[PDB]
Parts: structure tokens; C-alpha cells; sequence
């Protein structure tokens, strides 16, 4: 039948809670969930597994796609509940969460899964090195 | 034609003050001239805040999801481009608090 | 995945769209499993007060007008 | 006496459910109980006024068309009454309940739309109103009709009350009118 | 499917220490035992970032208040974990944080009796008076000296009550609101203050702990 290899006992009161790193680039979407120390990584998927074109890596799409692959993941292993953690690329660069950041967070729970504690963790420098920019910046 | 009695920057009394990076650029900006909003949102759609306080699992929350803030700094180009400020009328253009 | 809901509109309230087809309404819901439930919708046709409207989503919100 | 439609079609028979459609769709009305098809009606010099327009009138002035028939009403009223013949002979029940039930089944609710906000386009997932729902159903019907019995030795009336039984039976293989319906309605889901 | 990634998984349940709910809050994953590795050994330094989720009366109020915890034992299939640290939300940071105030910002070393080394971060801000809506106009700002008196009474005053008690006892008193009253109580001649906080603790250097001591922390009624 089904063996899962996820948590020996349960129950239907229960709450299993996973933790998911979710991370959003203007670029590209990242949906990670682990355990509550972070070390033993679950599931794992990008916008890029979901889409072939270079440009649509990012996109709601993606991620909701991606999104949808985790739940079905977790729900093997017996997981009803994620924290959420979000993360833009942060540093020197942009700290606003990319597009596939809401979408993502929703298709999450549009899947059944609980949704836990959410917090925002973008790296946040006390003080910066020098940005990636000109002196002027991207010009154009 | 000097435009603008403040020349832009809000800086009296230095010679000298800290130049700050573009958000949307990165284009470094005087601190006085840069424009800058202090943004608070929320990192979600209000549908999509429907679909998730249904699935929160802590039902002790009250508005329990957090707020994203933002720092917001715009080099001039970049936030008269964006729109995020405006060519004003000689008359209008030194209004100090505006909106709403 | 098939599930309807019958809408039916308040209030007419903006136009919009690139072309300006569509028309933003809200709506209360009469399904039985969410009634009396309010939402906002873009409608593309042409809508008075009090219609119906089949609704395939009732989470799908739509962005209010500006 | 309530007239029949033709002579030979009882409106009483003839009860919509769905309720959006029940202000839309003309034959509940003392009014819209007709013999004839043919009302010469002012139906177009205000916004809502198309409504109030017998439905099979209302078909009818879908098939006037291409360059070569437009105006000529007669003849399409000879080819809806023949179709809702073949209509009766085929089901056996009233050939308006066969339309009216096929105007129902086959159109879009879901359609897809550009709406630009600021910086976003791209198409959208928009909901179809129920006087664009009724006017596209003829619309397909009618536009399935032509695209069959063009070359065909089929006649109108035959390829209209195929598409019409098809249409109430939601067979997606059978109706063009569903055929479109399914389609935009599945380019809608895709867009939102 | 062809062998499920997890097939030489074991979980262990977490375990919080004195001042925390007996309760296991969460649960973690590790692989087992290869004849070399040992799978408790495999988990003697992990670390548990989690909210108060883990003090079952007073929990639901306090999202605010990030623990760490470090395992330091693992007894049968579930694993025991001492105190490593003390932070808050981005939230409950940018929450306090208003223009036209004075940011004071207070940092602290100080040594238990226990054996530890801990930093701790202090927060807090310009209370204003006047009865006006503060802006522009409203400026709140304390002068930098009065600032200094400041830091210097309040890191004082926990480095005293750090030395006096265990890390049971200043976790404790960490957490909840005790040291909060008591810092503006000092604070006040100098200048009234907003929403003290504790905005972060480390821990610098923590002892190996006797089995006694380990077994004093779990104590648990
Ligand atoms: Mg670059
Ligand atoms: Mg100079
Ligand atoms: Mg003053
Ligand atoms: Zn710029």
C-alpha cells in the first residue's frame, strides 16, 4: 500500500508542520519546504522545472505549478502545515519580492495545505558593499 | 532661470551628505534629493488574503499576516519616469504637504 | 474540475479594459454552498443591475477600478 | 386561444429555469407568443430593447446573412420552420424546447479580455454577461450551420436542426457551437 | 515511484527546555544509523529557529518573539534541546520603528552564574508627552547625551541582573515583560521611552552540560 517514509504517528488533531523557504527574483521562484531546523530539504522546485521559455521562469504560472507539485509531495509525507518564510534576492540587490511570490504563497494553500507563522527574512545589510550598478545605474 | 529655490535637495548648513543607491536603478543619489517613500503593504492580493486566513492554522491571529515595508529610494530619472512624482505647474511646484 | 455558482449583480460600478469592453460589478452570490457572499467581477458584454451571471471561481477577485 | 408557434408549437410547454436567462429570452410573454416569426419590430432604437425580440425572430436575423441574402426574412423563416420539423421528427418533443434549451446549453460565460492596468498586459479572466451569452449562442449556431451546408447537398434547414439537437446535447463533437463554447471557455480557465 | 528518498529516514520529536511547554512543538528528520554514522550523533548541533508556538497559555499573542534552540541530547527517538537564542519578526520590528523619534539602541555582554556568555541587544524608543500627533512639527528627538545615560543605565542594570541568576532564570525573565517595566522605571529621569524591547539574543560561549544540569532544565510539572 502506501508506505510513507514521512513521520511514524499521527493524527487527525495533529498538526505536522514543514517549513518553506519560498524565494522570489524578478527572475525566477523558488518553493523549498524542510524541517523545522532547515537542514533535511523535502521538496524542491522552481519556476524553471515548470516552464521551458527563459522569460516565463518567474511567472505566477510557474509557480503556481510549482506550488502544486510541493503540496502533492507533502501530502505523502504527511504534512499539513508549512511555515512560510519569504525572501526577495535581498543584499545589494532589490528587496521586493518578485511576481511569482503571491501566487506561489496562494496556490500553496489553494492546494489544502495549512498555512503556518509567516515572516519576511530578505537580507537586510546593516551596511552595503557596492551595488552590481554603474556609477549611474542601468542606463536605459 | 534658477528653477527651484531648493535646488532639489532639502540639505542646508553642509557641505557634504551621503549619497544613496537608486531602488529601481541603483544609480547613486544625494540622500536630500533622492525621493523617497516609506512604503507599508501587504504581500498579498485581498482574493488572495481570503483564500489564505480560510487555511491559517493559528486562529489566534488578528490581522495576522504580516505587513511588507519598504524603503523606498528613487533617483530623480527614475521616479519622474515612474511616475512616482510629477511635472507640476510653476505655482503648484512648491507645494510641501500634498496628498489627500 | 466543474463547479458553478449563479451571480447576481448590485451594483453596476466602472468600465474598463484596454479598449474599454469590459465592466467592473459587484456582485452577491446565490449558490447555496456561499450565499449572500460579495465580490467584485470584470464582466465582458453588456450588463444591467440585476442580472445573473455564471461564476466558475468565486475566489477569483477582481481589481477594483481607480 | 394561445397560439401555437407555426400552428403546430405550444409555448406553455416551454419553462426556463436558469435565472439569468428568464429576463432574456423572449417566449414567456403574451407578447412573444407569435404564429409568425415575423414581427417588423423597432427592437434596436434602445440599449435593452433587443430582449424583448421573439427568439426565433431573433435566429432569423442571424441567417439573413452574407452579402447575397441579406433582407430576405422569407426565406429564413421557411428554413427555421422546416428545421424545427425535422427537429420534431428526430426528438419528438416541442422544437422550441429543443432551441431554447440548445440557446441555454451552448455559449460562453468565461471569456478572456485584454485589460491594461499601468504596466500589465496580458489577457485576463473575464465573466460574460447573459444578453452576450444568448446573442453568441445564436451566433455559433448559425455560423456552424453556414461553415456545413455551404458546399454540402445538406440544407440549411437539415444542418440548423442538427446544430440545434447537437447543441442541447452539449456534444462537443457534433456542435460547433459547443466546439467554440468549450474552447473559449478553456483559453478563459487558462488566463486567469 | 523507485525508492522513496526518504527510506532511511528516522524523526525525532523536539523537546523545549525549562521555561517552554513540555509539549514537543516540532519534529525533525535525520537518516539512520550507517554502522559509522550514528544517527543520534548525526544531530548533536542542530539549531530550531520557532516562535513562542511552544508556551501553550501565553503562546498566541507572541508571534513576535523568535527561540533558538540547540539539541543537546537525544533520549529515545526524541531529541532534547538547551537555550541558544533569543530574536523577533521583521514585524514586530518595523512595527516600532517611527520617524520623529529617537532610535536608542543598547547592546550588552554578561556572564551567568550558569557557566554562559550572553549578548544582548536592547531596543527602545522616544516617548512623546506633549499630546499632539507626532510629525514633522512634533519632533520627539532626546538629546545624544541623555541617549548615552541611557545605554549606560540600562546595560548596567542587566549586566547585574544577569550575573545573580541562572540561564533558566534570565531566559525567563528575557522573554516575558519583567525587565521592560523595570527599564523604564531607570529610564524615566533621563527621558521617557516607547516599547522597550529585547530585539536580539546570542549566545557567545555555552558549557557542556552534566547530565545533571540537563536533567535540572527538563524539571518539567
Ligand atoms: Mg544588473
Ligand atoms: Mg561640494
Ligand atoms: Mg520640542
Ligand atoms: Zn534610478
Amino acid at each position: 500500500e502506501v508506505i510513507s517514509y514521512g513521520p511514524p504517528n499521527v493524527g487527525a488533531n495533529e498538526n505536522v508542520f514543514g517549513v518553506c523557504h519560498i524565494m522570489a527574483t524578478w527572475n525566477d521562484t523558488f518553493i523549498h519546504v524542510t524541517d523545522l531546523s532547515g537542514r533535511e530539504t523535502l521538496v524542491r522546485v522552481t519556476g524553471g522545472m515548470k516552464v521551458k521559455a527563459d522569460r516565463e521562469e518567474s511567472s505566477p504560472y510557474a509557480a503556481m505549478q510549482a506550488a502544486i507539485d510541493v503540496v502533492n509531495r507533502c501530502k505523502e509525507l504527511k504534512i499539513n502545515a508549512l511555515h512560510i518564510k519569504l525572501r526577495a534576492k535581498g543584499g545589494v540587490e532589490t528587496k521586493q519580492p518578485g511576481p511569482g511570490a503571491q501566487s506561489a504563497l496562494r496556490a500553496l494553500a489553494r492546494s489544502g495545505m495549512k498555512i503556518g507563522r509567516i515572516e519576511d527574512v530578505t537580507p537586510i545589510p546593516t551596511d552595503s558593499t557596492r551595488r552590481e550598478g554603474g556609477r549611474r545605474g542601468r542606463r536605459l | 532661470p534658477v528653477k527651484r529655490r531648493n535646488a532639489g535637495r532639502s540639505q542646508k548648513n553642509r557641505g557634504h551628505t551621503r549619497t544613496v543607491p537608486c531602488t529601481n536603478c541603483g544609480r547613486q543619489v544625494a540622500k536630500d534629493k533622492a525621493v523617497k517613500r516609506y512604503t507599508v503593504r501587504d504581500m498579498v492580493d485581498p482574493s488572495s488574503k481570503r483564500d489564505i486566513q480560510q487555511k491559517l492554522a493559528f486562529e489566534n491571529e488578528k490581522q495576522g499576516i504580516p505587513k511588507l515595508y519598504v524603503k523606498l529610494q528613487y533617483c530623480i530619472s527614475c521616479a519622474i519616469h515612474s511616475r512616482v512624482v510629477r511635472v507640476r505647474c510653476a505655482e503648484d511646484r512648491r507645494i510641501r504637504r500634498p496628498p489627500i | 474540475t466543474e463547479e458553478t455558482t449563479k451571480a447576481r449583480i448590485m451594483d453596476v460600478l466602472g468600465k474598463t479594459g484596454s479598449r474599454g469592453g469590459i465592466t467592473q460589478v459587484r456582485v452577491v452570490l446565490i449558490s447555496g454552498k456561499e450565499e449572500g457572499r460579495q465580490l467584485i467581477r470584470n464582466v465582458k458584454g453588456a450588463c444591467r443591475v440585476g442580472d445573473v451571471l455564471e461564476l466558475m471561481e468565486c475566489e477569483r477577485e477582481a481589481r477594483r477600478l481607480r | 386561444t394561445q397560439p401555437k408557434l407555426f400552428g403546430k408549437w405550444n409555448y406553455d410547454e416551454v419553462k426556463i429555469q436558469d435565472p439569468c436567462f428568464q429576463n432574456y429570452i423572449a417566449c414567456t410573454t403574451t407578447k412573444s407568443q407569435v404564429f409568425v416569426p415575423h414581427t417588423a419590430g423597432r427592437y434596436q432604437v434602445k440599449k435593452f430593447r433587443k430582449t424583448q425580440c421573439p427568439i426565433v425572430e431573433r435566429l432569423i436575423g442571424t441567417l439573413m446573412f452574407h452579402g447575397r441574402n441579406a433582407g430576405k426574412k422569407a426565406l429564413c423563416i421557411k428554413v427555421v420552420k422546416n428545421a424545427f420539423e425535422i427537429i420534431h421528427l428526430v426528438t419528438g418533443r416541442n422544437p422550441l424546447e429543443v432551441f431554447v434549451g440548445a440557446v441555454q446549453n451552448a455559449g460562453p460565460r468565461e471569456d478572456s479580455t485584454r485589460i491594461g492596468t499601468a504596466g500589465v498586459v496580458r489577457k485576463q479572466a473575464v465573466d460574460v454577461a447573459p444578453m452576450r451569452r444568448v446573442n453568441l449562442a445564436i451566433y455559433f449556431i448559425i455560423k456552424g450551420c453556414r461553415e456545413s451546408a455551404f458546399k454540402s447537398m445538406r440544407s440549411i434547414a437539415e444542418t440548423l436542426a442538427d446544430e440545434i439537437i447537437n447543441a442541447e446535447k452539449n456534444n462537443t463533437q457534433s456542435s460547433w457551437a459547443i466546439r467554440k463554447k468549450d474552447e473559449i471557455e478553456k483559453v478563459a480557465k487558462g488566463n486567469r | 515511484r523507485t525508492i522513496d528518498p526518504l527510506s532511511r529516514k528516522e524523526w525525532y520529536d523536539f523537546r523545549a527546555p525549562i521555561p517552554f511547554s513540555s509539549k514537543s512543538f516540532g519534529k525533525t528528520l535525520v537518516t539512520k544509523s550507517s554502522g559509522n554514522r550514528i544517527a543520534s550523533e548525526e544531530i548533536k548541533g542542530r539549531v530550531v529557529e520557532s516562535t513562542l508556538a511552544d508556551l501553550k497559555d501565553n503562546s498566541n499573542d507572541k508571534a513576535w518573539r523568535k527561540v533558538k534552540l540547540v539539541i543537546d541530547e537525544v533520549d529515545g527517538r526524541n531529541a532534547k534541546t538547551s537555550f541558544y537564542g533569543l530574536d523577533i519578526t521583521r514585524d514586530r520590528l518595523c512595527s516600532m520603528i517611527r520617524k520623529w523619534q529617537t532610535l536608542i539602541e543598547a547592546r550588552v555582554d554578561c556572564k551567568t552564574n550558569d557557566g554562559y556568555i550572553i549578548r544582548v541587544f536592547t531596543l527602545a524608543f522616544t516617548k512623546k508627552t506633549s499630546a499632539g500627533k507626532q510629525s514633522s512639527t512634533s519632533t520627539c528627538y532626546a538629546k545624544s547625551s541623555q541617549v548615552r545615560a541611557i545605554r549606560r543605565k540600562i546595560n548596567t542594570f542587566i549586566t547585574n541582573e544577569a550575573a545573580k541568576l541562572g540561564i533558566a532564570e534570565f531566559s525567563k525573565n528575557l522573554i516575558g515583560e519583567d525587565y521592560t517595566k523595570k527599564i523604564e522605571k531607570e529610564t524615566k529621569n533621563i527621558f521617557p521611552l516607547q516599547n522597550i524591547t529585547i530585539r536580539k539574543v546570542k549566545v557567545l560561549k555555552r558549557p557542556k552540560l552534566d547530565a545533571t544540569k540537563i536533567a535540572e532544565l527538563y524539571s518539567h510539572e
